[PDB]
């Protein structure tokens, strides 16, 4: 069967998949201790998903994940915590010691020493799988361990497995908030080093989602608990059709083929609508057109950029639940009509769609509500290269005097690797211009 | 004082090396006279610089092959005239890992660089005009930076398990920075400089790595310093008044990127401290060039031994020549153009000269 | 995993220490006698970090007390928190420095020495992965600016990869409490600034108006002053014995502080402080503490940010807190306040946060700064140097032990050339076009 491996680099891809792992258990009816109790019904089956799930003859299903932290807190956390008896007992501390937010520990100090190890505990992995689809790395630009780890390992495995959709669910910093100074500079090595090896990176913000859970969901003092349980919903959609039974089901090579027209503009937004109270679950309809429109509403996004700032080259739809099909062909259309959200020229069919009959799960806890209908919005847009300007900007403020660079040259780098990067993302920038530019004979 | 100079520069051209004729490589860096234009190979844009003398070592074929000597008596022998003119010289080089800095500087047997030649030339220039009037004095040291330690070249040694003496930086509160040590040795003529020379050179720290076989792991420093007494008219005691100078000739270590040439262990500690050394000296030559626009700017020479000690030798009294080193293959883009944009900049550094 | 070894040098370290573990112990549930009499499990997860087990489930200390006076060690042992170190880590003498960098540097701290460099090594071979180091020193005397400075320039020698950090008693402006505080502090000031990553720099009277404004103190002793210290050494070596959610070390903390390599020198302070009464018209939140913590009347360096700017600020909450309030409440500093940062880094602030706040408090937060305003104490000391350098005041005490006064000029151009490196970053210059 369809078989993915998601890599949970760093804290903030631990906590996020923390939270997918308990979003997944609800689902699918494991237990954290890896027991499923209805299998006694079924008797087989396939509801035990193996695109997550590996099962033994004991009954006992293990997730195909690894986590990787550089650090001992936050796995082990993980092992002396709910979900301890679920997880097999390689997730990897083998970090004596962090990378101390370079880019320079993350990549070449301890970037070498563990990576070998996580290598052959995916290849163990792979080869326990027969139609392997993929990988999903969960990562933030803005440490050492999910910039230069994440860097290396997508190195390794495009030499490794080549031709698989590595998709990455990545922090992107925000132009306000920031929890470090040297975030700018482990962005754009990152950029530099995954932007020849990724195929689809689904970028995401903090302040974003606090602005979210402000507004919408009444939350005037969330944390990381209460957010990334909303980035576990968004995998949860773009994993449904794996798992669950649909209309149009979408594998991951349609997202890498319709999100990604030239191979470096592969740097789309995700956005989801319906994120109400139980109190706002009620007094609303929850149909189609208002969570397609509320898709396109710039103040839900979750990615602090303007759409109307730029223009649209891509948009893929991802259904969940009580859906028609007419629905969303009318919902489009008014989408269409509405002058406000340009697209390119030469993208005049520029929306995707799919539709699973699974509607989601509500973790026991949350601040989300029961819906009969939810939406998953994966965008490409022209307007991120602002985001990324901002942060070149910032590069170049320190680079100029050369500040915090004696740390990653002191830890194995050329202060040329400096240099190059930001060209990257100079080009980068101008290709994003490039196709903003209208067609004319 | 009152003088007012500049911090020369000059720029040479390696030839196609053997990685860059195994992996057939492309033309990059091309000379049309003292201007040196290096543009991508995507056809990109083009870059070009301006520097005061460049140095096509490329083929033998071509017209104005810039050999070692040409280099010589264009920057060596003007800096010998300032020298016996009484000022103190310095000549640093700058490059990448094998981008043909101790080829020039020192050299090879059969053809020697510039160390080689102005000794020998200033024993000449003595030899014509040693009278009883004027007397000389040479003495010199030979010094090497390798992990943030200073050793002495000009030291023989027993046998031992345990032998590399490091010595100490001071700062005299008005000659300036020093070290605390360094053998002095006279050096009265050429046989003795040159066995002094093959006593340091094999001393100094080596390596073999993927971008030389014989690798510099290390900064060297050869410090050589010539006393002239002289006459002036006055019926008591004469040959009473003294002049100085004090040579020292820089070769530096290379950049060392870990990928395109893996290291382990201690090769991997002597990039790293090589690395920060040369960035701190890059920061230098930026802030001296802020100073040329006027700007209030602080240096920063302490962070290092390389920029502490060589502090005169920037700013300060003596006057200064650099020599940046390229490769013509299209792979070393970037660092041939970190390379000529810190030429660029230490071109406009000024530096009031003193006369002893 | 991550193990720091302590170092205590004179009275001024030692009073800390006594109080520091008597501190990490109330944390981690070490009674008196080295037994774990704890509620937690978490107390132990990290024991590691600061203890060794030994035998019966007893916990000692990875400390190491250093002097040249028995005074100081007695008074440890006869004392509450005093049998659980460690006998043979008190490498003490006798006739000690006289207020003589020379007699602990050069003349009785080279006799000695050698003893605590063997007990360093043997409390770090016995480390599956050490981190740093952490001496507790006063400058302005003897031993804990010299034999302290000796320690850690041969600790550098011999473990250069790991983090040096020192909590330094700098001399205060007013009132001198040893007449040779000049000389000595530029001497250890020239030997931290070369071979330390990140020093703390303390000042009694600023804890003296701490005392005395926020808390109403009115007879505050030194174990109230060393009170508030190791509340800030705790919290700057929390997110590593317990955890968060968003976690940091002395490495982090230290990559986000240390734009160039000198400018290592940092302004502590603690929230929350109030008196005994007026903890009942106090709301406890992010706001309040973030309030107080950039406060000028909190910090322990005994310098005005108000005249200076800040290169780079540190905040390392304690408790169940919202990353979205600490997050706007610095950007709201940071924007208020923008004259008080620089423009040539976007972000000045470093966030950390543990959810297992103190025994007693619901939160709390440690605030480490990198401001200009330093300046303003070396300065000090280097007019005072010259003041009595201009004379040879004092300095045939120095030179009979074994120095030169080449040493003394060498210092003095180091701490200024530092101050030269902190003046060039407050002067909130326009550029041509920016
Ligand atoms: C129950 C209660 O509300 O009383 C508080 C209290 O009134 C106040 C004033 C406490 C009190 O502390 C002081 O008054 C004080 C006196 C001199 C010097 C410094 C502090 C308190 O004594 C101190 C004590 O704080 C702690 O216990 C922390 O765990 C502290 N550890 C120790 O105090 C300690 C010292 C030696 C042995 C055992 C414990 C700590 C601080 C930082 C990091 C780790 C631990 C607490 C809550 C209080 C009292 C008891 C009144 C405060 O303590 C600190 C450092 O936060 C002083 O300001 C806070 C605010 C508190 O409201
Ligand atoms: N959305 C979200 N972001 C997080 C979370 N935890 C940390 N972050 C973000 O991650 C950034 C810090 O980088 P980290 O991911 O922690 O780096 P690291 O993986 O810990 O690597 P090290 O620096 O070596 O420890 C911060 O800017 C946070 O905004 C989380 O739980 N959810
Ligand atoms: N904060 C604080 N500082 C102290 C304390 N005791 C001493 N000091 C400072 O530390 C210095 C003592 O120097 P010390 O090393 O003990 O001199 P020595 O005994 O000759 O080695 C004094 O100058 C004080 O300023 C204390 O309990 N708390
Ligand atoms: N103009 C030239 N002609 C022939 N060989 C050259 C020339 N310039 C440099 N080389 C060769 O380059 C090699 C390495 O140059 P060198 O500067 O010694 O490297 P490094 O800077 O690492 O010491 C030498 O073996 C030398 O023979
Ligand atoms: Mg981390
Ligand atoms: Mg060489």
């Amino acid at each position: 069967m369809r078989e993915c491996i998601s890599i949970h680099v760093g804290q903030a891809g631990v906590q996020i998949g923390n939270a997918c792992w308990e979003l997944y258990c609800l689902e699918h009816g494991i237990q954290p201790d890896g027991q499923m109790p209805s299998d006694k019904t079924i008797g087989g089956g396939d509801d035990s998903f193996n695109t997550f799930f590996s099962e033994t003859g004991a009954g006992k299903h293990v997730p195909r994940a690894v986590f990787v932290d550089l650090e001992p807190t936050v796995i082990d956390e993980v092992r002396t915590g709910t979900y301890r008896q679920l997880f097999h007992p390689e997730q990897l501390i083998t970090g004596k010691e962090d990378a101390a937010n370079n880019y320079a520990r993350g990549h070449y100090t301890i970037g070498k020493e563990i990576i070998d190890l996580v290598l052959d505990r995916i290849r163990k992995l792979a080869d326990q799988c027969t139609g392997l689809q993929g990988f999903l790395v969960f990562h933030s630009f803005g440490g050492g361990t999910g910039s230069g780890f994440t860097s290396l390992l997508m190195e390794r495995l495009s030499v490794d497995y080549g031709k698989k959709s590595k998709l990455e669910f990545s922090i992107y910093p925000a132009p306000q908030v920031s929890t470090a100074v040297v975030e700018p500079y482990n962005s754009i090595l990152t950029t530099h080093t995954t932007l020849e090896h990724s195929d689809c990176a689904f970028m995401v913000d903090n302040e974003a989602i606090y602005d979210i859970c402000r507004r919408n969901l009444d939350i005037e003092r969330p944390t990381y608990t209460n957010l990334n349980r909303l980035i576990s919903q968004i995998v949860s959609s773009i994993t449904a059709s794996l798992r669950f039974d649909g209309a149009l089901n979408v594998d991951l090579t349609e997202f890498q083929t319709n999100l990604v027209p030239y191979p470096r503009i592969h740097f789309p937004l995700a956005t989801y609508a319906p994120v109400i109270s139980a109190e706002k679950a009620y007094h609303e309809q929850l149909s189609v057109a208002e969570i397609t429109n509320a898709c396109f509403e710039p103040a839900n996004q979750m990615v602090k950029c303007d759409p109307r700032h730029g223009k649209y080259m891509a948009c893929c739809l991802l259904y969940r639940g009580d859906v028609v099909p007419k629905d969303v062909n009318a919902a489009i259309a008014t989408i269409k009509t509405k002058r406000s959200i340009q697209f390119v020229d030469w993208c005049p069919t520029g929306f995707k769609v799919g539709i699973n009959y699974q509607p989601p799960t509500v973790v026991p806890g949350g601040d989300l509500a029961k819906v009969q209908r939810a939406v998953c919005m994966l965008s490409n847009t022209t307007a991120i290269a602002e985001a990324w300007a901002r942060l070149d900007h910032k590069f170049d403020l320190m680079y100029a005097k050369r500040a915090f660079v004696h740390w990653y040259v002191g830890e194995g780098m050329e202060e040329g690797e400096f240099s190059e990067a930001r060209e990257d993302m100079a080009a980068l920038e101008k290709d994003y211009e490039e196709v903003g530019v209208d067609s004319v004979e | 004082l009152g003088s007012n100079s500049q911090v020369t520069v000059a720029v040479r051209v390696r030839p196609f090396s053997k990685r860059e004729k195994t992996e057939k490589a492309s033309q990059v860096v091309f000379t049309n006279g003292e201007e040196i234009t290096v543009e991508h190979p995507d056809m990109k844009q083009v870059y070009s610089f301006i520097y005061d003398v460049s140095f096509w070592s490329f083929d033998e074929c071509h017209p104005g092959y810039a050999s070692q000597t040409t280099v010589y008596e264009t920057l060596a022998a003007p800096l010998l005239d300032r020298a016996f003119e009484g000022y103190n010289t310095c000549l640093f080089a700058y490059g990448q890992t094998g981008s043909g800095k101790s080829y020039t500087m020192m050299g090879l047997n059969e053809e020697p660089g510039i160390i080689p030649r102005f000794c020998e030339d200033l024993f000449a220039q003595i030899a014509k005009k040693q009278t009883s009037e004027v007397s000389y004095h040479l003495e010199m040291s030979f010094f090497e930076v390798y992990n943030e330690k200073i050793h002495d070249l000009l030291v023989c040694k027993g046998e031992n398990g345990q032998r590399k003496q490091p010595l100490r930086a001071r700062e005299h509160p008005v000659s300036g920075p020093y070290v605390e040590g360094l053998s002095m040795n006279v050096v009265s003529s050429y046989s003795d400089i040159q066995s002094w020379l093959e006593l340091g050179n094999k001393q100094r720290a080596t390596a073999a790595t993927g971008m030389n076989d014989k690798s510099s792991r290390s900064h060297s420093v050869f410090t050589l310093v010539m006393t002239q007494t002289k006459t002036e008219v006055v019926e008591g005691e004469e040959h009473d008044h003294r002049i100085t100078s004090r040579i020292n000739l820089v070769d530096l270590a290379g950049s060392e990127r870990c990928s395109t040439a893996h290291s382990s262990g201690q090769r991997l500690k002597e990039g790293v401290s090589i690395n920060k050394s040369l960035l701190t000296l890059g920061k230098v030559i930026s802030a001296l060039s802020e100073q040329a626009n006027g700007k209030r700017v602080f240096i920063p020479y302490r962070e290092s031994t390389l920029t502490w000690l060589l502090k005169e030798s920037l700013g300060g009294n003596s006057k200064t020549a650099m020599i940046a080193t390229v490769s013509p293959a299209a792979s070393n883009i970037e660092e041939t153009l970190s390379t000529l944009r810190y030429a660029t900049q230490a071109r406009l550094i000024v530096n009031i000269a003193k006369v002893n | 995993m991550r193990e720091i070894v302590h170092i205590q040098a004179g009275q001024c370290g030692n009073q800390i220490g006594a109080k520091f573990w008597e501190v990490i112990s109330d944390e981690h549930g070490i009674d008196p006698t080295g037994s774990y009499h704890g509620d937690s499990d978490l107390q132990l997860e990290r024991i590691n970090v600061y203890y060794n087990e030994a035998t019966g489930n007893k916990y000692v200390p990875r400390a190491i007390l250093v002097d040249l006076e028995p005074g100081t060690m007695d008074s440890v042992r006869s004392g509450p928190f005093g049998q659980i170190f460690r006998p043979d880590n008190f490498v003490f003498g006798q006739s000690g420095a006289g207020n003589n960098w020379a007699k602990g540097h050069y003349t009785e701290g080279a006799e000695l020495v050698d003893s605590v460099l063997d007990v360093v090594r043997k409390e770090s071979e016995s480390c599956d992965c050490l981190q740093g180091f952490q001496l507790t020193h006063s400058l302005g005397g003897g031993t804990g600016s010299g034999m302290g400075t000796l320690l850690i320039s041969k600790i550098r020698e011999e473990y250069p990869d790991r983090i040096m950090n020192t909590f330094s008693v700098m001399p205060s402006p007013k009132v001198s409490d040893t007449v040779v505080e000049p000389y000595n502090a530029t001497l250890s000031v020239h030997q931290l600034v070369e071979n330390t990553d990140e020093t703390y720099c303390i000042d009694n009277e600023a804890l003296y108006d701490i005392c005395f404004r926020t808390l109403k103190l009115t007879t505050p002793t030194y174990g109230d002053l060393n009170h508030l210290v190791s509340a800030t050494m705790s919290g700057v070596t929390t997110c590593l014995r317990f955890p968060g959610q968003l976690n940091a070390d002395l490495r982090k903390l230290a990559v986000n502080m240390v734009p160039f390599p000198r400018l290592h020198f940092f302004m502590p302070g603690f929230a929350p402080l109030t008196s005994r009464g007026s903890q009942q018209y106090r709301a406890l939140t992010v706001p309040e503490l973030t309030q107080q913590m950039f406060d000028s009347k909190n910090m322990m360096a005994a310098c005005d940010p108000r005249h200076g700017r800040y290169l780079t600020v540190a905040a390392i909450f304690r408790g169940r807190m919202s990353m979205k309030e600490v997050d706007e409440q610095m950007l709201n500093v940071q924007n208020k306040n923008s004259s008080y940062f620089v423009e040539w880094i976007p972000n000045n602030v470093k966030t950390a946060v543990c959810d297992i706040p103190p025994r007693g408090l619901k939160m709390s937060a440690t605030f480490i700064g990198n401001s200009t305003a330093i300046q303003e104490l070396f300065k000090r000391i280097s007019e005072q140097f010259t003041a009595m350098f201009r004379r040879k005041a004092f300095l045939h005490w120095y030179t009979g032990e074994g120095m030169d006064e080449m040493e003394f000029t060498e210092a003095e151009s180091n701490m200024n050339d530092l101050v030269s490196e902190y003046q060039q970053y407050q002067d909130a210059t326009a550029d041509e076009q920016g």
